[PDB]
């Protein structure tokens, strides 16, 4: 198939959809590593494999402000925070299973809101 | 080399 909708239709249906997401996400037994940011002057791999590292830590604080009220807006982050914690973290041994967890659940509701439309 | 993500490297 190809289509990549990834349409938020309205910027505040998003607002308090993300808001699911997220509130699903903040509140999960595996988000924990995604709630704490990473070094970001001594953590060699990134600015190279972790492009927008991002993390619930700071990320959260942009869904208050409305900073990530879209589509890719507010996955692009979140996506983000999952591929490229996975881009180093183990392919399966302690940081990957919260990615691949979290991915897992709130894929069902961005895909249902309408985020990744797959 | 890679990412790291471990203690805060102290200089």
């Amino acid at each position: 198939g190809s289509h990549m909708s990834k349409e938020p239709r309205d910027p505040d249906q998003l607002y308090s959809t993300l808001k699911s997401i997220l509130q699903q996400v903040k509140s999960h037994q595996s988000a924990w590593p995604f709630m704490e940011p990473v070094k970001r002057t001594e953590a060699p791999g990134y600015y190279e494999v972790i492009r927008f590292p991002m993390d619930l830590k700071t990320m959260s604080e942009r869904l208050k402000n409305r900073y990530y009220v879209s589509k890719k807006l507010f996955m692009a982050d979140l996506q983000r925070v999952f591929t490229n914690c996975k881009e180093y973290n183990p392919p399966e041994s302690e940081y990957y299973k919260c990615a691949n967890i979290l991915e897992k659940f709130f894929f069902s509701k961005i895909k249902e809101a309408g985020l990744i439309d797959k | 080399s890679y990412g790291r993500k471990k203690r805060r490297q102290r200089c």
